[PDB]
């Protein structure tokens, strides 16, 4: 109802799955206005970097 | 809309482990977008 920070989540299900060219250029424009959302995608590469 | 139970979001956490096996530069492009290069730098934490 009021989670700002799922947001992210939201939209990311495009950027990890094959959607369209729009749709991945969609969800950057999202992140891009939540710099303290987009630090839960580092996670990842953080998680498994070498 | 329900407080709790994420489901869709912990199924990310499944593919996430694809960025290890893609290049950095396949999410470099949109990662630079939304500033997650200079996001650490120095912070640590």
């Amino acid at each position: 109802g009021s989670t700002p920070p799922q947001a992210l989540q939201q939209l990311l299900q495009t950027l990890k799955s094959p959607s369209s060219p729009q749709q991945q250029q969609q969800v950057l424009q999202i992140l891009k206005s939540n710099p303290q959302l987009m630090a839960a995608f580092i996670k990842q590469r953080s998680q498994h970097q070498q | 809309g329900s407080e709790s139970q994420n489901d869709e979001k912990a199924l990310l956490d499944q593919l996430d482990s694809l960025l290890s096996s893609t290049d950095e530069m396949e999410l470099a492009e949109i990662d630079r977008a939304l500033g997650i290069d200079k996001l650490v730098s120095q912070q640590g934490g």
